[PDB]
């Protein structure tokens, strides 16, 4: 049988967090020796969700044109976003790469400045937070006002480290349980997994946060991050990601999307004029398409998706378990069978199913006939 | 599967000196004892000066199980000028990677940096120490007059390495060239001829080195690892390595000719930034005399039991076609993050029947991440994708993980049993593990049981207790075994009379079992005479009477003089059964 236990409705002043976008939440199915069991849910994007855009910008040498045109981002991404959202929050964050050799130079000169001794460059560092999380944006402009470009020797960079400390510092950050955007802006390629080893940094990087004074410490001591470890700790910690890069990076961050879920590419200009306009056209991207994970399935037990998206395009296979093309406040349903075979211990099975890039999730709790 | 994983002789290092993150074998032309080689790159030295210089320890398979470090350079940092240093030796990863061929040890030290002679710099050209017989000079290729990253530079020459069976190292550099990479050959005899202790940059004349390329191949990382094998049948061992980062991170294999360091075929990987190439091996795994190719990509994500990407890692095994190609499958890995595939050590004939094998490491899987390896046969067919052996790693994560199976070295018989082991290097713990390949026993049994159908009234034999005679009928079993192994083989034989109130008794025991403790050198049949039960002693004549053997292990008798039992062959049967039946 089938028996749905909650089912609060789809929500439509003044409104905080507790906006209902998918319906029911929890239900209950009991399975016949391989009977199908399919029920039906429904999702609202809703009407005015709150933003959090986290800002990781490369701060190598070959961005210093860039720096100069983002003392102002703060508070025109806010006014931007004002078009959008009635409660945005901003933030800042800046790395260049790994300070060991053979990353960077380590003469005691290079050290202090590794630049062609002319420029006013910045030593060389691996992640630094200069802004939590605020909605004072007069407070952004001022702080990446006073940030310094730097430099280093390889040209992929180490922004791997950073994005895995911007995801799992929370609080530190400042996220709130709310749409959260992380940022990452940069001109050249990344470095992964493997590469610490030229520095003899041969320990896995760990996913935790070790920032001090808002300086990530560990870069010398952990590797980078895989796609892998990226991919778990981004979306355990519901972060969607904007890559913002140059055109001769395309590319390389367009594959790189197509592994990391609920990621996007921009086309970054050269001193980075039209991030507004590129973010804005992310966050639609990310904002028209809907993706259900389910959680860690047992064994014997399967489970299939069908979409009835806008124009009544109904999508099978791994289709079926998302929908594009959504407008703010459009309504989508998704019929989800389940269907059984053998039966495990215990008969309380209890997985989860969850739109990418958002808490709410949905119980769906088995009953094996035994 | 026969690896002693019972009493492995265990080496440990001093604490956080990285003692096991590379091992190989000691194998001197005077073949007088046998060592494991172990680097242990962070190590303290008694050099002047230098703090975390590293060294590589030669530790005693003998009895006690001390090692020893390998004193290949002592002294500190020499000087271009006054207060002017011309090298600097600390942090430099001496034991980074330790590779052996007879009386011959190479052993890098990747992140050695040097002045250069014209300015002050601080360029890590990485070095090694070449110690042959005797003699022991320093092998640096990359400190070059071709400086900065533009050339050699930032080469970390000695990031890999290995010898050619014709006396050539192959050096890998993966920073030349805007980190392009580089391969690098010289001859053994030239490195030590050569050699000249106050030239800094010495030329050898009969080299091999890859040249600088277009700027678009740069950021490819040629050289992170390196493996020799012969790939157009010349005879001479050709180059293959790693360049993990080529293909805009989908990574790459290069194999050069081993003449004149000519490319002759790539492989290029499937995924991004997988880290395809961060191992190379190459062995013959299905015994036709055609080097394979195993390229790891421990960061390869498959998809797992839900819908979601997880890293597992990926094998490449590519047989080596006559035709010039390469028939290749891909063999993934077991747990999340265990990076399956981060080393790949050629076994030899781990158990000697005809097929080379290897061993593949996920260095942070198994309970607890202690590290896992897995031992793969080799058969006609290519790799047998089912590991035999899984061997685990049984030391806790004291600050680090483990890294069990980090670095592992195999093909090489320290016992002189026959069969060759493997070490296997755990360097999160400072510590090395030696398992002993037991050797490999094939047992042929046999069970007739003649005549097969029983009449009741045909009794011929006489009961030897009573004088009433019976029916009777023959139970032969047959026995045949067959490395250095004992002569004398014992074996434990036990055999069962009927499925289930036993209707069928031995003649000269009236008992349904036997047993025997029988010897076999590596034919052997006994025959028996057991009989039925009178009519009226049982109903049920409808049963059919299975005929149950089961021989046993050869239990202690049977352990070497170091105390390692054989093992019968994997495919063994545990026992046979025939049938008798009675008549109406
Ligand atoms: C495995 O994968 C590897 C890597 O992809 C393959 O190896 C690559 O092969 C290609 C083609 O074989 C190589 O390109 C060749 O490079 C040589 C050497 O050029 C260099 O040296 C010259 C002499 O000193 C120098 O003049 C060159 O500079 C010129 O070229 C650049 C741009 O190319 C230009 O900007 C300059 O102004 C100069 O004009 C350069 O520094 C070069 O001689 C070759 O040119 C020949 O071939 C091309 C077409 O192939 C032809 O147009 C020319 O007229 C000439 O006949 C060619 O450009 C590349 O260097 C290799 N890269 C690496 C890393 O090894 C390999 O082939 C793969 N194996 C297999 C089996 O497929
Ligand atoms: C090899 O010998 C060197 C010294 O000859 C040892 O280095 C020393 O190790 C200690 C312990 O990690 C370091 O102390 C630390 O100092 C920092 C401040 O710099 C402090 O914040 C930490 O809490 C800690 O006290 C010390 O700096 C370091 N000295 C060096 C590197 O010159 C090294 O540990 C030895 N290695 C082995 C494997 O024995
Ligand atoms: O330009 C330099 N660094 C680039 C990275 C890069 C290097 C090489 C090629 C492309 C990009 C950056 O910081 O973005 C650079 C190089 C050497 C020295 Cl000494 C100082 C500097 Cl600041
Ligand atoms: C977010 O929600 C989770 C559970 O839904 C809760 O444990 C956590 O404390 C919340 N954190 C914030 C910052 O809202
Ligand atoms: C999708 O399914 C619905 C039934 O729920 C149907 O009305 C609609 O026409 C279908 N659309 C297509 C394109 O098949
Ligand atoms: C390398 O040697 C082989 C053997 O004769 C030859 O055929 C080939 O052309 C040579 N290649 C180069 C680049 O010299
Ligand atoms: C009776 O039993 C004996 C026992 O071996 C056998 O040799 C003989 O052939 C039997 N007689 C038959 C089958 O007629
Ligand atoms: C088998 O015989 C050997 C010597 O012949 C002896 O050492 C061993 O203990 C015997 N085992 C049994 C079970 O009889
Ligand atoms: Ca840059
Ligand atoms: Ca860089
Ligand atoms: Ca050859
Ligand atoms: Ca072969
Ligand atoms: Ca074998
Ligand atoms: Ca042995």
């Amino acid at each position: 049988s089938k028996d749905i236990k909650k089912n609060k409705n789809v929500t439509n002043k003044l409104k905080p967090e507790d906006i209902t976008q998918i319906q029911p939440q929890q239900l209950v199915l009991r399975l016949r020796s391989g009977e199908p069991q399919t029920f039906t849910l429904k999702f609202k994007r809703a009407e005015d969700y709150p933003i959090d855009l986290y800002y990781l910008m490369d701060l190598s040498y070959s961005m210093k044109d860039d720096l100069e045109n983002v003392k102002s981002l703060g508070t025109d991404l806010m006014n931007e976003m004002r078009r959008i959202t009635s409660d945005f929050r901003i933030g800042f964050g800046s790395f260049v790469e790994k300070t060991v050799m053979p990353y960077i130079s380590t003469t005691p000169a290079k050290l202090r400045n590794p630049c062609t001794s002319e420029q006013n460059c910045t030593s060389p560092f691996s992640y630094k937070n200069v802004l939590s999380l605020t909605n004072k944006g007069e407070v952004f402009n001022e702080l990446v006002g006073k940030q310094r470009i730097s430099g280093n020797l390889d040209s992929p960079e180490g922004g791997f480290d950073a994005i895995m400390q911007v995801a799992v510092c929370g609080s530190l950050i400042g996220w709130r349980n709310v749409t959260r955007l992380l940022v990452f802006s940069t001109d050249a390629g990344f470095h992964f997994a493997g590469d610490g080893k030229l520095g003899g940094i041969v320990l896995p990087n760990d996913g935790q946060c070790h920032l001090e004074n808002n300086m990530y410490t560990m870069s010398h001591y952990y590797d980078y991050p895989s796609i892998a470890h990226l991919v778990q700790k981004l979306s355990e910690n519901n972060i969607q990601t904007i890559f913002a890069v140059t055109e001769e990076f395309q590319p390389v961050y367009k594959e790189l999307k197509n592994l990391i879920p609920k990621s996007a590419v921009g086309t970054l200009s050269a001193n980075s004029s039209n991030v507004i306009q590129l973010i804005i056209d992310a966050y639609n991207s990310l904002s028209s398409e809907v993706i259900l994970e389910n959680g860690k399935l047992s064994e014997g037990v399967t489970i299939s998706y069908k979409s009835y998206c806008k124009n009544g395009v109904n999508g099978t296979g791994e289709n079926g378990r998302k929908c594009s093309n959504i407008s703010i406040g459009d309504e989508v349903q998704f019929e989800i069978s389940i269907t059984s075979n053998k039966c495990p211990k215990k008969d309380s099975d209890s997985f989860k199913i969850r739109p990418l890039g958002f808490t709410e999730e949905v119980e769906v709790i088995l009953q094996y006939i035994c | 599967f026969n690896l002693d994983v019972d009493s492995p002789a265990e080496y440990s290092g001093p604490e956080g000196s990285y003692f096991g993150f590379a091992v190989d074998f000691f194998v001197p032309s005077a073949s007088s004892r046998m060592f494991l080689l172990v680097g242990a790159p962070k190590a303290n030295t008694t050099q002047p000066g230098i703090v975390e210089g590293g060294q590589v320890l030669k530790c005693d398979w003998s009895s006690t199980r001390r090692c020893q470090p390998i004193e290949f350079d002592a002294t500190g940092n020499r000087d271009y000028a006054k207060d002017d240093p011309l090298e600097f030796k600390s942090h430099q990863w001496f034991g980074a990677s330790v590779r052996s061929k007879q009386d011959k040890i190479l052993a890098c030290a990747p992140l050695y940096h040097w002045r250069t002679e014209m300015k002050q710099e601080r360029e890590p050209v990485g070095t090694c120490f070449l110690q042959d017989g005797t003699k022991t000079v320093e092998y640096a290729p990359c400190r070059s007059q071709d400086i900065d990253a533009d050339g050699q530079g930032f080469c970390q020459g000695g990031f890999s390495i290995d010898f050619t069976k014709a006396d050539r190292v192959l050096l890998g550099g993966p920073g030349s060239f805007y980190w392009q990479g580089q391969l690098i050959s010289d001859q053994v005899a030239e490195i030590v001829s050569k050699y000249d202790p106050n030239v800094y940059s010495i030329k050898y004349n009969n080299q091999l080195a890859t040249r600088t390329a277009q700027a678009i191949f740069d950021d490819s990382y040629l050289g992170y690892s390196v493996a020799v094998g012969d790939f157009n049948g010349d005879g001479i061992d050709d180059f293959v390595s790693g360049v993990p980062r080529a293909a805009r991170t989908l990574g790459m294999v290069y194999i050069y000719d081993g003449k004149n360091m000519s490319s002759l075929y790539n492989f290029t990987g499937e995924q991004m930034a997988a880290y395809f190439g961060f191992s190379v091996a190459a062995t013959d795994i299905n015994g036709d005399d055609y080097a394979d190719v195993f390229i790891g990509a421990p960061l390869f994500m498959d998809r797992g039991s839900d819908g979601k990407l997880q890293e597992v890692g990926q094998v490449s095994v590519s047989l080596q076609r006559a035709s010039g190609d390469f028939q290749t499958t891909k063999l993934n890995g077991f747990e999340v993050f265990a990076r399956f595939g981060s080393a790949i050590a050629p076994l030899g004939d781990l158990d000697q029947d005809g097929f080379n094998d290897i061993a593949i490491a996920a260095p942070y899987g198994g309970e607890d991440k202690k590290g896992i390896v897995y031992i793969f046969n080799g058969r006609s067919t290519g790799l047998n994708a089912v590991p035999s052996q899984i061997l685990e790693g049984q030391w806790a994560a004291r600050s680090m993980p483990p890294s069990f199976g980090y670095s592992m070295k195999g093909a090489t018989d320290i016992d002189k049993n026959g069969y060759p082991d493997l070490i296997v290097g755990a360097f999160g713990v400072d510590r090395a593990i030696l398992y002993r390949a037991r050797p490999v026993i094939t047992v042929n049994a046999g069970l007739e049981v003649y005549p097969s159908i029983l009449n009741q009234d045909n009794k011929t034999c006489s009961l030897p207790g009573t004088a009433l005679k019976v029916s009777c009928f023959n139970v032969r079993f047959c026995l045949k075994a067959d490395g250095v192994l004992p002569r004398k083989l014992n074996f434990q034989v036990e055999l069962l009379l009927d499925k289930l109130i036993r209707r069928a008794l031995f003649l000269y025991s009236r008992s349904p079992s036997h047993s025997k403790n029988m010897t076999i050198s590596r034919m052997q049949c006994e025959e028996l005479i057991a009989y039925l039960r009178d009519e009226s002693e049982f109903r049920d004549k409808l049963t059919p009477i299975t005929i149950f053997m089961e021989y046993r292990l050869d239990y202690r008798t049977a352990a070497d003089t170091t105390g390692l039992q054989p093992i019968l062959n994997q495919f063994t049967p545990a026992n046979i059964s025939r049938q008798a039946h009675i008549l109406l």
